[PDB]
């Protein structure tokens, strides 16, 4: 239900 | 069972790792083989509780932008 990021 | 976890980039600035904001969490969704996230041990279902000492839940994206992507890193898991 939300973000995501790669790191 | 908390942990704390200290990565270290490598040499193009990287980690490895995928996290997803999920109801009440941060989430490793995708931890890169071979990599500073995978060699510190964090694995997919890892909750991140802390980063660099402060508490992550609820964090918006920028955020977590401004704190991650701004060469050391911290966090602390579950």
């Amino acid at each position: 239900s939300h973000w995501v990021x790669d790191i | 069972g908390i942990r704390e976890v200290i990565l270290c980039k490598d040499q193009d600035g990287k980690i490895g790792l995928r996290l997803k904001s999920v109801d009440n969490g941060i989430f490793v969704q995708l931890v890169q083989a071979n990599s500073p996230a995978s060699l510190v041990g964090l694995r997919f279902g890892d909750q991140v509780l802390q980063i660099n000492g402060e508490n992550c839940a609820g964090w918006s994206s920028d955020k977590a932008h401004k704190v991650l992507k701004q060469e050391k890193i911290t966090m602390t898991i579950r």
